[PDB]
């Protein structure tokens, strides 16, 4: 599957999720 | 065009939608076959066929007799091919049957070249037979199905799924925070998602005890709303 | 339905037969108390080779009552009562779940009152055998040879079948 | 004892129930092993194991190296084997390695035989590979994961389930007339039912995204006081 | 062990297996 | 200065609910027996009870939920006491029943029961001569409070590291 974490971390909501869900984060890099 | 379904993941709702999206495209005015590759043989129970009618195309072969006598009629548009019951020890020991399932190939190719019908959709069981492969190779389209959830999340980086196919997501729901966040990443990271969504509806979980497909049970209910969106959508890209 | 159209024309919403709608657009034109321009927008639109109108009458899902579509000639044609043709594509875009640029090929509007009126002369020169009915209504006039009441609903038998070879 | 959970299907909470009712034994002074045998190596994440940690039993085993150095410890008294990360070759092609990994079988009496654990849980499949049967006969006791749909109900007509196991509802939902018809249908019809359940909740969705078993994410959540009643109940009737 | 006997004493079964015919033809059988 | 789960206990016992310390427990239900404003018997009822072999009483504790504002419970020498506020011991198995999420029978092997002012009050004085201990505390307390050598902060919340280790 084609996955693209070009810009995740400039969309604001995404930010704050990725820094509350740790899972998340770990897939975003 | 021949459309596999399959689920990433076990319950997330991908029989309901093959027998929702079939009715959606008979309704539209499409010759649908719907096949059901699952061993679990549910999706026949959504077109009120009978629980003890263990006929099927693996149930025929199995028995030396031929699937083909297997179909089933719902519609002047909508015809049905039940997987067939196996027995508990069946189930138990799949490579007793998984091998000696090869007509189907050959036989879903022949009513692919015989052009009775404008979508063949097939309800796929997640497994990694060599028949389920057979299949998928089969498949000029696939939808992957999912929920909005860390389970798929996961799936989504670890697991393969199939060539060009399409993510669907189902049961996405209210008022969850943790949906919320998965979905806004997704919308920005996965690139074969569908534009289009099924929210969790109560007519869904209704449909199976009634026997229906969705579309039939509750016409006006959002799910059936946003599966007939999906057909649309079906044959504006995957026509064939 | 019909009386409707003829009195409370903004009261009507979603699929009119062809001339019911034309009589309800006509009769908007024409009401005194209405503004002057400001009655709303007349969209035909021409679906996409790959889909029949019948089928993508079926992503049209208009809310806000006064809005009416109807089916002829191989045309979708909306009215959308008093929206500015500026906020057409706004409009368009919360009737449609999908992108109307991918459903339909080609649209044509009209939003001044002469304007509308001489499409619906246009309009109006359609045969009825060329006007379409909802594919719900169509298909559930036809015959069910399989079918059977359980005491509430009517259910489908799914009946044997061969597919066949060759 | 050594207690087996298994999902009647997929997705009903079976990896997210082991992980947290392991939590909720240690909690209560118990010692715990907590062992994954589903190949998607999904329990671990649920401890806070880095994804890209690819050890585990199985995949120890594929290398010829020894399982036994593959555990994890998560708490002085909480214990972990995870399944390991498989390759997308060994994904699709499983009949290789699911004939490669009896060692497992002999390796658990050990453990058992030790008294090192009070408790042995193992987060199980519902395929029917030999080394799932046979991880299903080391368990003393069984506990079959449901949700109260349409789906579940079939298979509990249709399919087995472990000897002696007995049936856990999760993700019970509020304000669904369809799954209240199903569950009253249940309180009278099915036998092997615990007298407690779990309710759907926002923590246990959570949970897995923060990486941790819903106890310790969110004490307090009422699904986290539902397993640890489940905990205390298996203290009182699966010590044997 | 599934045991439908005597289902119909209390009253919401009954709707419940009249409304829902999934539910109806597995307690008949 | 005072504590404030003692504080309660000495001025308004019927405000606290849920685990209490022995000696506040004891405090508790004895300024209940002679408070004057209050019923002369129908203060409540005192419950003792003895867990079955396959549990501990930190164990039993974890399922003690009570609702009631009044209703108070604490452990000491493998038996768990509760105290029922204004119940009526008639209706001991009813509260009991809202108060566990098991069938009690299958929790405790055995019970004592006072509900009369001059019974309570000889039960408090036994109890008092418990040694402190032999006070328990419940689980999550005790469990929380040990030392946990693979934590780690990630800025809000503590996380635990798990560390690989040999199974023998
Ligand atoms: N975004 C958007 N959606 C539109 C618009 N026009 C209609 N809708 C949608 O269609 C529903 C029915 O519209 P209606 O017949 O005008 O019926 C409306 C209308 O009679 C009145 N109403 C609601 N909001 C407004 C408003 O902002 N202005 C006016 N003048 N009336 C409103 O209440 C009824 C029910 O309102 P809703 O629950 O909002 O439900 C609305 C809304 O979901 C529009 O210009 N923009
Ligand atoms: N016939 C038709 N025209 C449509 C529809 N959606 C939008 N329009 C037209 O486009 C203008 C701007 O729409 P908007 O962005 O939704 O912006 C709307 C919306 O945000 C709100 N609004 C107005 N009426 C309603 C309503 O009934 N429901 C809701 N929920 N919002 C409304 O006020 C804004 C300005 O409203 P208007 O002056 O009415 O102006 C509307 C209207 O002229 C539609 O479904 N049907
Ligand atoms: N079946 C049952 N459940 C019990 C009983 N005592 C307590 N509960 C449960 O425990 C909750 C908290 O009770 P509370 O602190 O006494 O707090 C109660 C109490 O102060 C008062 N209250 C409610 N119902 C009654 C009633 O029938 N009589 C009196 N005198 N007060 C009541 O309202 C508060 C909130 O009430 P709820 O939402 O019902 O919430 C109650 C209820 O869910 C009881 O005797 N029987
Ligand atoms: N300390 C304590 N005692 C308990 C508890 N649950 C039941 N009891 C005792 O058992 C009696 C009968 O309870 P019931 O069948 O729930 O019958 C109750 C219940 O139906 C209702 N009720 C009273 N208070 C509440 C309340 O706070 N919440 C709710 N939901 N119902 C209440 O009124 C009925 C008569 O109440 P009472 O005269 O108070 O009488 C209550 C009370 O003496 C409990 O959690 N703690
Ligand atoms: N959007 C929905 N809202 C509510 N209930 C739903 C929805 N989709 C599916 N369900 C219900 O969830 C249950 C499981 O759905 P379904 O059987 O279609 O999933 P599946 O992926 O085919 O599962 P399986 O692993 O058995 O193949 C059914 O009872 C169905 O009615
Ligand atoms: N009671 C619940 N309430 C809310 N979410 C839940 C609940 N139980 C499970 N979930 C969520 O549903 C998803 C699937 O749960 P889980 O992974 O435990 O199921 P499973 O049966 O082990 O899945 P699989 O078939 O992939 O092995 C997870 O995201 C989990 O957090
Ligand atoms: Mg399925
Ligand atoms: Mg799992």
């Amino acid at each position: 599957p084609d996955i693209d974490y070009a810009d995740i971390s400039q969309r604001e909501q995404l930010a704050a999720a990725l820094k509350r869900w740790p899972l998340l984060a770990e897939f975003a890099q | 065009a021949v459309l596999g379904l399959q689920g990433v993941r076990g319950g997330v709702g991908t029989t309901t939608i093959t027998a929702a999206l079939a009715w959606s495209l008979q309704m539209l005015g499409e010759n649908v076959l719907v096949v059901d590759a699952c061993p679990d043989n549910l999706l026949r129970l959504s077109f009120n066929v009978d629980f003890t009618h263990r006929q099927g195309w693996a149930r025929a072969m199995l028995d030396g007799q031929d699937w083909r006598d297997a179909g089933l009629r719902y519609t002047s548009q909508l015809d049905l091919l039940p997987f067939g019951q196996l027995s508990i020890e069946e189930q138990e020991n799949p490579q007793h049957w998984q091998t000696r399932l090869s007509d189907i190939c050959s036989g879903l190719q022949q009513l692919k070249a015989s052009g009775r019908y404008q979508w063949i959709l097939i309800d796929l069981p997640r497994d990694a037979s060599q028949i389920t492969h057979q299949l998928l190779s089969l498949c000029d389209h696939s939808l992957a199905i999912v929920n909005v959830d860390a389970n798929c999340h996961i799936r989504l980086h670890q697991q393969a799924l199939p060539d060009g196919a399409h993510i669907l997501i189902n049961n996405f729901r209210i008022g969850s925070q943790v949906q919320d966040d998965i979905y806004q990443l997704w919308l920005q990271s996965q690139r074969r998602l569908l534009p289009m969504l099924i929210h969790r509806d109560e007519a869904m979980a209704e449909c199976l005890a009634a026997k229906q497909p969705v579309g039939e049970y509750r016409s006006d209910a959002l799910a059936a709303e946003e599966i007939l969106t999906l057909a649309n959508w079906c044959l504006l890209n995957y026509s064939g | 339905t019909t009386l409707l159209s003829m009195t409370q024309p903004l009261k009507l919403r979603g699929f009119q037969k062809w001339d019911v709608f034309c009589n309800a657009v006509n009769n908007m034109m024409n009401n005194p108390l209405l503004p002057a321009h400001g009655k709303g927008v007349l969209v035909a639109l021409r679906p996409v080779p790959g889909i029949r109108v019948e089928q993508a009458l079926t992503l049209c899902r208009p809310n806000r009552t006064g809005d009416i579509m109807t089916i002829g000639g191989n045309r979708l044609v909306l009215f959308l009562s008093f929206c500015r043709i500026n906020d057409l594509d706004t409009a368009l875009n919360h009737i449609f779940p999908l992108p109307t640029g991918d459903i339909f090929s080609n649209r044509m509007v009209w939003f001044e009152d002469d304007q509308i009126s001489a499409e619906l002369v246009q309009m109006r020169l359609l045969a009825p055998e060329q006007w379409g009915m909802p594919l719900p209504l169509t298909q559930s006039s036809k015959p069910v040879i399989n079918a059977e009441h359980d005491g509430r609903h009517w259910r489908r038998i799914p009946e044997p079948m061969r597919l066949l070879d060759d």
